[PDB]
RNA sequence: CUCGA
DNA sequence: CGGAACTTTTAGTGCTAATTATTGTCAAAACCATTGTCACGGATGCAG
DNA sequence: CTGCATCCGTGAGTCGAGGGTGTTCAATAATTAGCACTAAAAGTTCCG
């Protein structure tokens, strides 16, 4: 949460001169926050998962490529 | 009367107590809960209608837009259950709900709506079940285990013992709702009252009462009494009632009406109370120091100056006494404080409360609730009214209100869902009275305080969790939506309904796949009472309270059936007659007893209604017409066994088998067994492997006819009649003319299931049991599934068992088995393993299923066809290939013999590596089925097209048979017309033909199209291996009385001990485990099996020599009319003299005898049964030696014992690895039998080697053989060269630890 | 090393990190951790040599 | 290093991942945003909250669970920090340095053998073949039968009748170490001489089972190979059943 | 093997007392001030 | 072979001597192909080559070019065992206090600064100040 | 002897869930049939004894690990020290007879 | 989650 | 084994078109679980 | 300044088997992943 909340705060601070004053600051910050949350969701959808399968439960498993090596004496 | 499945082989029954209630449906709880979960019910009853009426209707942010709800509907399943189990898709159903979206006009409060939008919309899917309560989630069968949790309401725990290291008991009251926040009042070791909400910081309990709009004088009026002090002319006299002065010593001279009563320094007893009440005095003389120790209750304002003279919760002094006397106030009300009546707990909590107002109280409760966001009279009051009083975030149901009204001893049973202030006043008063010394506390180990949730109530919570997210999504969509743009179908989405229900039904702590190898296991796994899961305790962090059994579990929770190991008592089993209450409790049926006669009716009594009435003994001896033969009887008043009379009883037990579960009721002579032995036998009957040829048990319990019928392993006939066409695949049942439907009827088709794979790799098979022309009735069986025999459960097989030590081969508990068992094809079990090969889409080219495998021999390619898949019916050995698959050599982790060639002259990219599915080492099975799934857009080979052509031919044959029987029924109907309408029936004939062609086109579309797979794979080939395993030295076998052993060594027939008749014994057990492990019932079962084998031998000798039916009928009549007053009471003269020969053919192998659990047969019945045959009365027969051939002194006991085969075969645990795969993050061998991994040297084994010497043995085991990168290769080179010489080197996992410590801010270095 | 393999690992690691502790691997468990000869059995004569 | 926290493709949609990677990505992202905020002349409280986020990420990466609240990534479960990768029963000091998995081992069900002596026990034929592969390879390279080790490996895999007398020659006086999976005292690990028995189970003396405290109701024990001359003489001299 | 959760004299001999601090009463008995 | 093990604190110059590269980007791996990023968490010029005797670019793969770097990547081509011992560093712009010496109970920074643990927790979390 | 006493003769006195001894015994043996409430009291008494070992072996292993970690830092390295201090061995005569 | 010790 | 015709590719140039990460936001915009484990040491505030 | 009591950090056995999941607005500025075109070098049969 605080990375995307502070990134929304940076993008609100760096674009405050375009505020035409037709509304209040709260709806502007609301739309900026939801747009940054959806942009972070899109960027997370492009990224691989962070905590999908544990690595200790990966060597003793079928089709392990780099966890186990075919190297015998 | 007797049905036809009992006329083939009637079981001899014992016992004397007659039953009144039949055996109910054993799978009725989960089926009733799932029928309650999905049913159309008005007025807001159970099911999905309550969740559809709680959330809907939804409105926007005052935008005059509403989304209404009308009804719902369920769609048809798109596949059969067998095709759903094969393909691996979920067994779901569409959820068609009709909605209504109305929107009001702008700038109008009563705008009449002219734009109504009613449209059926589709949201998510719900998983359905079969006729046995088995869900199909992903291929396999997973059943949901019911959870046993605490009932919603109020509780009074006693924090005694070593709580807070003070040596003083405590009292805390907790309010537990079904969904919402938790309230907890608790006491100190001191006298201060405090409260806590969801385990937060400690804050006083009076501040939430002041936040409920209450003043301090109302607090001291509600909680404490009122002592009246009047201002007389002198001495400030006081009113008195003599009851309040109990236990208090008089510090003055109590005198009234000019007469002294109590001297200064005298305590008042009850006779003094009676003497002071007989004089009827009210006003006494009290000194001025008594009021100076008391506290004034209410605030008294002055009338002269208009100020406050004495603040609340403040003790009085002499100057304040002079002020209140000079002001002119006569009435002064104080409090009453005494350690025996009302302890000081409200005044100290009021004086420790720093805020005496409401706004600062809201500020403090907002500070303790949410640290941060400082409000100004907005968020604190809204949070206080939203945390406890809103119906959305507080969900006290009807059972919670019922428990709250029952534990508080009130009259009403219903109410509202939200809480109230007066309930908080009453529970604080109940805490005050339970501290004061009236009433008792409620134990947490009470079944009346524990509620069980089924699959429907657990699924409705996840449906509501998804529905509130749907409500939030449609709120955010309706907040900006305008008018007349869209039909309401994009306002809602499928997710997260289907995602949440898939997360619930697929992966949970209770959603586990069942073990499918035993119908006993299928019938006891659904009747499992688990205490783990969400909203419960963990199995590793449980105390000594939950594991022990309470005496309220008599008839509801089985005490002898619990798993030994990490969780003992946490996993409970439901009883036979235990039923689920409407609120969620467990009841037991009982026989209603009047003053003189026991009325034969049933009455369901819960656990809370147990202590009120009295329940008599189950096996009490009674006379006819409802009379007890004895005056003294054994009963229980409130959970304690006592001795009562014949007139105080009001209820009686309905049966004697209501205490044990369905798995423990099949063990004969259970009352002669220890609880540990019966507990180990009840957990070993759940793992019996079915054999190749089932055999009936000789000593049954009568419950064997219910487990095979009410389970889903057999095919029960729905409509009785005659059987026309008996085949191994299908069974044709012809419906009789009386039970036939009056329109569009016909015959029934029962399709049996063939050899397929189960969850525990057990080959389940169904075989027919009826012949051509045989008539059947309603409820009769048609086929025998796994471990069944003519509609009766049969787990193992009976064998001849002798009890003698034989050369140390039965040393501890081991079993000796002759060669006659393995020669008669008895213990051969069939196992089916699933081997799958997937061709994933990788880089530099996709993989192929071609048969041109490079660098392989022609002897290995002799099993492959022109496509590359092994045939159906070709035997394979361990190490052979099954399906060919090539690799474009883009993958990593190559062998070094290929890595050296690639380093010298490689990387051409034309060559393909041999990465194919192969048979594992050890198993030798026969390929019986090949399944090929193909993604759309991928070309197929000729064998796959042959497979789909065979499936299309089988489906065409099945649909042709269905068309033929439908046309036969329609031709019978058009013949029945002729006893403008024949045009109508010809139109129906043409419509049925067009519907058949449309169903055939739909089946062709289902067969020819492709199925969905993983993202990035081409096709999956599944090969089914069928290995046949037999008995060998190394397996595990056990009986029913909790005696287990390992088979030692196979023995020929001539080496076995044999009697004087010449018959050799097959099993030689050990009689030394009988006195220590106290299971004496196995000898009684052996004697009963010997008597049954004697009757069977007499029957076979009477049959083999040709004999008339009169003598056989007389012998069966003499065997069935034994003088024991049994409940069978059969006669052989009522038979039709044709099925008596079938009865003799079914009884020529033995005599099945039934013996009840606690009403079993006495020893005299077994003695007269042995006296009926030519067997000796003592039961011990002389046996000769096998090798030497002499005569054994002290002749042993022989007979027949029912013994099972465990799922612990020696060809599944044996493993040996020289050199195999190694992990990369740590240079260490792997572990397991699937992968080539060795065992693990434990941490205690290193200390065991350190207890010895062996520095070189411990150094070679840890470094050379396990950890060294350049040490094991040199050791392998030196061993084969003839040089036993190792090198120490350095371990690699220590370097991993060094890099892990060096990755932090701590430096570590190896010096010189 | 004999205390880091037991419980309370971070406190004894911070105790041995700020002090500059130098242990001479004279023991039983800390030679199992390194992976050399134990000075109890046959390796005790090697340690004496 | 990346070889200690691997991120690998797993067949299908599933991926196999270490816990620390997400914390490292969060630390790198917060350090990059902290380096970008100081150049654009941000107000003091924005870079103050950025420094607070970076300090929270640092002391969550060093030891998660010691802060005011342990952060989580998914599954409502705390991520495994570098301090959590050392402590516990899954760290290096309990799982991969003290008690480790060993090669040349086996496991089978016990069986009562009343015809064998006190200094010997039984051993199956397939376990004796799989446990003593390099001794068979060395004795086949010594004799004039197999030139290379590939022909000897094919002769072992084919299961001919010429490997059996070699197996009887190499297990003449070669004792093995037997091991019970619960080991309370020192008598749970003893040495025995193997004999070739037909079956799939390990035979044991009835008198030595009183020291093992293991009945015959389905108990499984492990075997080990000494593989070293000093280890063989050690098992003959001190770990023998006749000496204990 | 463990678990978790003025008297008569049979033998005939002489009587010995360690750390003697005692006086004799008038009834013939012996009383101990220690 | 080696004598007693010495354990002490780690200087930043010693971490800079242990380092063989600077991680600058939070991108770990690409989703479409599993080649590592240029300067992310998984790299080649910081830690080493993925495959044995094969560079990341694929220009140098023979044994004659064993031990030389490329023109743009700059990876010394070698075996895959090099990626197990080599480490990197992160140049943090702001100093970070350690948690093992701060909340050890008893702590090491609090005993050295003769200051209780709550005051240093208030200073480091920017809710209180300290003067110098 | 006690188990054959419970086998042939009556089992005697049993236990209650509070921890003390119930004042009502079991007047049956294993050869003759058992009542339902007697078997209920017997399985309550046996469930605690079955759970005792399962809840005790973890503490036994923890105590073994602790006593190993305290010990093993000592080696018998000398033959004789030449001291004069020791303890006086006395039999256990306090309490019972011997 | 579970099974045997 | 020595030669030219025949045939199949792994490396270098480009070039368009799906993957990358960016700009907008301006009626207003009521918010995660916990909660049914036990038992030690010792650094902390009150709170006299 | 000598103690009271309230929390906060540590832990709670071992060896095998089966089965494994994540809460999305529009429109673009650059940007790199296929992919056509040569490249004869490199590879593969064939005639004396
Ligand atoms: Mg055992
Ligand atoms: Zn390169």
């Amino acid at each position: 949460v605080p990375d995307v909340v502070q990134e929304a705060f940076i993008k609100a601070y760096r674009a405050l001169d375009s505020f035409r004053g037709d509304s209040a600051f709260y709806t502007w910050l609301y739309r900026i926050a939801v747009n940054t949350a959806k942009n972070y969701l899109v960027a997370q959808g492009r990224r691989p998962p962070s905590s999908d399968v544990d690595a200790i439960e990966a060597e003793n498993f079928e089709s392990g490529g780099a966890l186990k090596e075919i190297s015998n004496p | 009367v007797y049905s036809y499945t009992e006329k083939k082989r009637i079981r001899k029954d014992f016992g004397k107590r007659p039953q009144v209630l039949d055996v109910p449906y054993l799978l009725s709880i989960q089926l009733d809960s799932f029928q309650k979960f999905i049913e159309q019910d008005p007025e807001g009853q159970y099911g999905l209608e309550a969740a559809f009426r709680s959330v809907f209707p939804i409105q926007s942010y005052s935008g005059n837009s509403e989304l209404q709800y009308v009804s719902y509907r369920l769609g048809e399943p798109v596949f059969d259950v067998q095709e759903c189990q094969i393909r691996g898709v979920t067994y779901s159903a569409p959820l068609r709900v009709k909605l209504r979206l109305v929107i009001y006009e702008r700038e109008a409060p009563e705008g009449t709506v002219k734009d109504i939008k009613e449209q059926e919309v589709y949201m998510g899917e719900i998983p359905l079940m079969t006729d046995n309560g088995t869900f199909v989630i992903n291929g396999t069968e997973r059943v949901i285990v019911s959870q046993l949790h605490r009932s919603p309401g109020v509780f009074f725990d006693s924090d005694k013992g070593k709580t807070h290291s003070s040596g003083k008991v405590l009292y805390n009251a907790r309010i537990i709702p079904y969904r919402g926040s938790w309230l907890d009042f608790e006491f100190d070791p001191k006298d201060n009252l405090f409260v806590r909400i969801d385990r937060r910081r400690k804050l006083p309990a009076t501040i939430i009462l002041r936040a409920l709009n209450y003043t301090t004088e109302q607090i001291l009026d509600l909680f404490f009494e009122k002592v009246i002090f009047e201002i007389r002319d002198n001495k400030l006299q006081m009113e008195l009632v003599p009851e309040r002065l109990r236990g208090e010593t008089a510090s003055f001279d109590i005198e009234a009406n000019g007469k002294v009563y109590v001297e200064k320094g005298r305590r008042i007893t009850a006779r003094h109370i009676r003497q002071l009440e007989k004089d009827d005095v009210k006003l006494i003389e009290v000194p001025v120091e008594y009021i100076a120790g008391k506290v004034v209750a209410k605030d008294y304002i002055d009338e002269s100056t208009g100020e406050l003279i004495c603040a609340a919760n403040m003790e009085l002094s002499l100057d304040l006494l002079a002020k209140l006397s000079q002001s002119g106030h006569k009435r002064i009300e104080t409090l009453f404080t005494n350690d025996l009546d009302h302890g000081p707990y409200i005044s100290e909590t009021l004086r420790v409360d720093p805020t005496n107002d409401r706004l600062s109280a809201l500020v403090e409760i907002y500070r303790m609730m949410r640290p941060g966001e400082p409000p100004t009279r907005e968020a604190a009051e809204s949070l206080f009214e939203n945390l406890f009083f809103s119906e959305d975030r507080y969900d006290l149901s009807a059972v919670g209100r019922m428990k709250f009204n029952r534990s508080l001893l009130r009259e009403e049973i219903e109410g509202s869902g939200i809480l109230s202030k007066d309930d908080i006043i009453d529970v604080m008063k109940k805490l005050i009275d339970i501290r004061n010394g009236k009433g008792e506390v409620d134990d947490i180990d009470h079944l009346g305080n524990r509620r069980i949730r089924s699959v429907g109530e657990m699924a409705e919570n996840q449906f509501r969790v998804g529905l509130v997210r749907v409500e939030r999504a449609v709120k955010e969509r309706l907040s900006l939506g305008d008018l007349d743009t869209l039909m309401p179908q994009d306002m809602i989405n499928a997710k997260p309904i289907s995602a949440a229900v898939k997360e619930f039904f697929g992966s949970s702590q209770l959603s586990q796949f069942m073990d499918q190898n035993n119908p006993l296991s299928e019938i006891t796994h659904k009747r499992r009472i688990s205490a783990l899961g969400p909203g419960g305790l963990t199995r590793e962090r449980a105390g000594f309270e939950v594991r022990d059994v309470h005496p309220t579990h008599y008839g509801r929770v089985c005490p002898i059936e619990t798993p030994e190991g990490p969780n003992i008592g946490l996993i409970n089993s439901l009883s036979v007659y235990a039923q689920t209450n409407e609120y969620g409790f467990l009841e037991t049926p009982y026989r209603k007893v009047t003053d003189g006669v026991v009325t034969d009716e049933i009455h369901y009594l819960s656990a809370i209604e147990e202590g009120n009435y009295v329940i008599a003994q189950a096996n009490s001896n009674l006379d006819e017409e409802g009379h007890f033969v004895e005056d003294l009887v054994t009963c229980r008043s409130k959970g304690e066994s006592s001795l009562f009379s014949r007139d105080q009883v009001d209820y009686m037990d309905v049966s004697t088998q209501q205490v044990v579960s369905v798995g423990a009721s099949l063990i004969p002579f259970l009352e002669h067994d220890d609880a540990n032995r019966a507990l180990m036998g009840a957990n070993m009957q759940r793992q019996a492997v079915p054999t190749l040829r089932a055999d009936k048990p000789l000593v049954g319990t009568g419950m064997e006819r219910a487990v095979a019928v009410d389970s889903g392993v057999t095919a029960v006939a729905k409509r009785g009649g005659v059987v026309q066409y008996v085949d191994a695949s299908r069974i044709v049942i012809k419906v009789n003319e009386d039970e036939m439907y009056p329109g569009e009827a016909g015959i029934d088709i029962y399709n049996l299931t063939k050899y397929t794979r189960s969850n525990q790799n057990t080959c389940i098979n169904q075989m027919p049991c009826v012949s051509l022309g045989e008539p059947v009735e309603r409820g009769d069986v048609l086929a025998d599934g796994p471990s069944t025999d003519l509609g009766e459960l049969a787990l193992g097989q009976n064998m001849r068992v002798a009890f003698m030590p034989w050369n140390g081969y039965n040393f501890e508990d081991s079993i000796l088995v002759s060669e006659r068992v393995v020669q008669e094809d008895r213990f051969t079990t069939i196992h089916i393993q699933e081997l799958a090969c997937v061709s994933r889409d990788t880089k530099l080219g996709p993989e192929e299923i071609t048969a041109d495998i490079p660098n392989v021999g022609e002897a290995a390619l002799s099993k492959l066809d022109e496509s590359g898949i092994v045939y159906i019916g070709a035997e394979v050995t361990g190490g052979d290939i099954l399906v060919g698959k090539v690799t474009p050599k883009g993958e990593t982790q190559l062998t070094p013999e290929e890595k050296l060639l690639r380093a010298i002259f490689g990387e051409k990219a034309s060559d393909v590596k041999d990465s194919s599915l192969r048979v594992p080492n050890g198993v030798s099975g026969t390929v019986i089925d090949v399944q090929v799934f193909t993604r759309d857009g991928v070309e197929k080979d000729k064998r796959a097209l042959e497979i789909e052509e065979m499936q299309l031919k089988q489906a065409k044959k099945d649909l042709s048979e269905e068309l033929q029987i439908l046309e036969a029924g329609l031709f019978s109907r058009i013949r029945a017309v002729l006893v403008n309408q024949l045009e109508q029936l010809a139109e129906q004939y043409d419509e049925l033909k067009h519907e058949f062609e449309k169903k055939l086109e739909a089946k062709r579309r289902k067969i020819t199209q492709g199925d969905d797979l993983a993202p990035g794979v081409l096709k999956i080939v599944k090969v089914y291996l069928a290995v046949k395993r037999r008995i060998q030295p190394g397996d595990k076998m056990a009986g029913r009385h909790g005696n287990k052993g390992v088979i030692s060594k196979i023995n020929p027939i001539e080496d076995m001990p044999y009697d004087e008749n010449g018959t050799p014994v097959d099993i030689v057990l050990n009689p030394l485990g009988v006195p220590s492990r106290m299971n004496i019932g196995q000898i009684l079962e052996t004697h009963l099996g010997m008597a049954a084998k004697g009757i069977g031998d007499k029957i076979n000798a009477m049959l083999k020599q040709q004999q008339e039916v009169a003598k056989l009928r007389e012998f069966i009549q003499r065997a069935y009319d034994l003088g024991a007053d049994v409940r069978q009471k059969v006669d052989l003269s009522t038979f039709s003299d044709e099925e008596v020969m079938r009865l003799a053919e079914n009884l020529r192998k033995g005599m099945p005898i039934a013996t009840p659990v606690f009403d079993g047969a006495k020893e005299a019945e077994i003695k007269e049964l042995l006296k009926l045959g030519d067997l000796p009365t003592s039961g011990q027969i002389r046996l000769y030696d096998g090798r030497t051939g002499e005569q054994f002194e002290r002749p042993v006991t022989v007979g027949y014992m029912y013994m099972l085969k465990l799922n612990h075969l020696v060809d599944d645990k044996m493993h040996a690895r020289s050199t195999g795969s190694y992990s990369l993050v740590t240079q260490q061998p792997l572990g397991g039998k699937a992968q080539f991994g060795g065992q693990r040297f434990g941490e205690m084994e290193v200390w065991a080697l350190e207890a010895y010497g062996a520095a070189y043995t411990l150094q070679e085991m840890l470094t050379v053989k396990s950890d060294d990168v350049n040490g094991r290769t040199k050791m392998y080179k030196n061993i084969v060269d003839g040089n036993h010489q190792m090198e120490p080197g350095m371990p690699e996992s220590f370097n991993v630890l060094l890099k892990e410590i060096r990755s932090l801010g701590i430096n570590i270095e190896l010096e010189d | 090393i004999s205390a880091a393999s037991f419980q309370e690992t971070t406190r004894v690691l911070t105790e041995a990190a700020v002090a500059g502790k130098r242990d001479e691997l004279r023991g039983l468990k800390e030679n199992v951790i390194v992976g050399r000869l134990i000075p109890a059995g046959t390796g005790y004569a090697y340690h004496q040599d | 290093p990346p070889d200690l926290r691997p991120l690998v493709p797993l067949d299908g949609g599933r991926f196999a991942t270490s816990d620390l990677n997400d914390l490292y990505r969060r630390v790198i992202n917060r350090n990059n945003r902290l380096k970008r905020l100081l150049d654009l002349a941000a107000p003091d409280i924005i870079v103050r909250n950025e420094k607070r986020m970076l300090q929270e990420a640092v002391d969550a990466l060093l030891d998660n669970g010691r802060r005011g609240r342990a952060i989580t990534g998914s599954n409502k479960r705390p991520l495994k920090s570098l301090a959590d990768m050392i402590k516990g029963k899954q760290g290096r000091f309990r799982q991969n340095l003290l008690g480790k998995r060993v090669d040349y081992s086996g496991r089978s069900v016990i069986t009562v053998g009343p015809y064998l002596r006190l200094h010997q026990c039984g051993l199956p034929k397939k376990m004796a073949l799989e446990l003593f592969k390099p001794f068979i390879y060395g004795k086949l390279e010594l004799r004039g039968l197999a030139t290379t080790i590939k022909a000897a490996k094919k002769m072992v895999e084919r299961e001919e009748a010429v490997v059996w007398d070699i197996l009887d020659e190499v297990i003449r006086e070669h004792p093995v170490l037997l091991n019970r999976a619960p080991t309370l005292h020192r008598l749970g690990i003893q040495a025995f001489e193997p004999v070739l028995i037909e079956g799939k189970a390990i035979q044991l003396h009835p008198l030595v089972c009183a020291a093992y405290n293991a009945d015959f109701d389905g108990d499984q024990m492990a075997v080990h190979v000494p593989l070293t001359l000093e280890a063989q003489l050690e098992a003959r001299a001190l770990m023998m059943s006749t000496n204990n | 093997q463990l678990t978790m959760r003025s008297i008569q004299v049979k033998n005939k001999g002489s009587i010995k007392l360690s750390n003697v601090k005692s006086v004799v009463n008038s009834s013939g008995k012996l009383v101990i001030t220690s | 072979e080696f004598d007693a093990i010495k354990i002490a604190l780690a200087s930043p110059d010693m971490i800079r001597s242990w380092s063989f590269g600077e991680v600058k980007k939070p991108e770990t791996i690409n989703y479409r192909t599993f080649k590592p990023e240029r300067d992310g968490l998984f790299c080649a010029r910081i830690f080493g080559p993925v495959k044995d005797y094969e560079c990341l670019c694929g220009k140098y793969k023979r044994l004659k070019h064993r031990g030389v770097i490329c023109e743009k990547c700059g990876v010394e081509v070698t075996q895959t065992k090099v990626r197990r011992e080599r480490m990197g560093h992160i140049e943090l712009a702001s100093p970070t206090a350690h948690i093992w010496f701060l909340k050890s109970l008893p702590s090491r920074i609090g005993l050295l600064l003769d200051m209780p643990l709550r005051d240093i927790e208030r200073v480091l979390y920017f809710e209180s100040y300290v003067v110098i | 002897a006690a188990q054959i006493r419970q086998l042939a003769g009556m089992r005697g006195l049993m236990a209650k869930p509070d921890g003390s001894i119930i004042e009502t015994p079991i007047t049956a043996n294993f050869r003759e049939g058992l009542n339902v409430l007697q078997y209920f009291i017997s399985t309550h008494g046996a469930r605690k004894g079955l759970a005792d070992t399962a809840l005790k072996t973890a503490n036994s292993g923890y105590l073994t690990r602790r006593l190993v970690d305290v010990a093993q830092d000592l080696v018998v390295t000398e033959d004789d020290c030449g001291t004069h201090e020791g303890i006086m061995m006395t039999p256990v005569i306090e309490g019972g007879d011997v």
